């Protein structure tokens, strides 16, 4: 029932404005945050911005900051990204993201769409990821850290992102599981260090996988990522 | 529609809630966070429980009360703001079993 379809990606010449329309299908917008995430072609995430349910707190990352504009229409169930005076850096894709809170920040983003490609013809919290590749084995423990530099409490977030595919919650709260998620994930961690553990690996498991700090500082950074690949 | 209050993360956010001080007289009052459209709402301050007492600022966590019984106003304060804090909440008149719903308010919080 859920969908998020974006559109207007494709090429813009620098300097140039493009927007973004995300269409909302099967859930209650009006209720939820929203927001724009974005990933660099063979890189990992960076969110972009986020807008409140009443749409009067908008919040973008410093690099955008300035320029681009986050809106929505709770009447049309839209998501607008206004990105006016582009940069050849800008390119990637973009994610149309809900947060899945009543009115609240909630668990984390829980459904991501499929994303359009954007290109463009020519202190934080440094959230760290190891390791960054990984070769396994079917039925393989595999144990990953995801490292902060100022502590975060038990506000962290771990995402699965398949092969060219969208995103998904895996693991809340560091240390519960989004309902669905097979039995054999465990997520664990406080403070500064925190560890995902697959036991007994299965074949859908090999992706990439990213951490993220969401709940104490709006410095909501992601993980730089690891790639479970096969052996 | 409800009102939104917007608070910068780190700041305090002093949310207004008047009531009719007679209908509510002799009744404490409460402040909790809406959890869904028919979920529950989990309460996060209550005033003093001596009605007299009410218009001191009774804290849990980083959220005051403070109940202006005479003039009939409810007062919260939520100081350090952090983005957790931000969703709906009640303000809520408790009598017996029930509580009544003074006011709905969407609390958001900013960066800086
Ligand atoms: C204080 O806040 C916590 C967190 O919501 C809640 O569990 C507790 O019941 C509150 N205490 C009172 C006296 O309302």
């Amino acid at each position: 029932e859920v969908q998020l379809l974006e559109s207007g990606g494709g090429l813009v010449q620098p300097g140039g404005s493009l927007r973004l329309s995300c269409a909302a299908s099967g859930f209650t917008f009006y209720s939820s945050y929203m927001g724009w995430v974005r990933q660099a072609p063979g890189k990992g995430l960076e969110w972009v911005s986020y807008i409140s349910s009443s749409g009067s707190s908008t919040y973008y990352a410093d690099s955008v900051k300035g320029r681009f504009t986050i809106s929505r229409d709770n009447s049309k169930n839209t998501l607008y990204l206004q990105m006016n005076s582009l940069r050849a850096e800008d390119t990637a894709v973009y994610y149309c993201a809900r947060v899945g809170g009543y009115y609240s920040w909630g668990n984390g983003i829980d459904y991501w769409g499929q994303g359009t490609l954007v290109t463009v013809s020519s202190s934080d919290i440094q959230m760290t990821q190891s390791p960054s590749s990984l070769s396994a084995s079917v039925g393989d423990r595999v144990t990953i850290t995801c490292r902060a530099s100022q502590s975060i409490s038990s506000y962290l977030n771990w995402y699965q992102q398949k092969p060219g595919k969208a995103p998904k919650l895996l693991i809340y709260a560091a240390s519960s599981l989004q309902s669905g998620v097979p039995s054999r994930f465990s997520g664990s961690g406080s403070g500064t260090d925190f560890t995902l553990t697959i036991s007994s690996l299965q074949p859908e498991d090999f992706a990439t996988y990213y951490c993220q700090q969401y709940g104490v500082y709006y410095p909501f950074t992601f993980g730089q990522g690891t790639k479970l690949e096969i052996k | 529609n409800t009102t939104v209050f917007q608070g910068v993360a780190g700041q305090s956010l002093q949310v207004s809630c008047p009531y009719d001080s007679m209908k509510h007289w002799g009744r404490r009052k409460a402040w909790c966070r809406q959890l869904g459209e028919k979920g529950p709402c989990q309460r996060v301050v209550s005033t003093h429980n001596l009605w007299l007492l009410s218009f001191l600022r009774r804290w849990n966590g980083s959220t005051a009360i403070t109940d202006d019984t005479l003039g009939g106003t409810l007062t919260i304060t939520l100081r350090n703001l952090q983005p957790h804090d931000a969703g709906l909440y009640q303000c809520q008149s408790l009598h017996g079993s029930e509580a009544d719903t003074l006011r709905k308010v969407l609390v958001e919080v900013l960066a800086d």
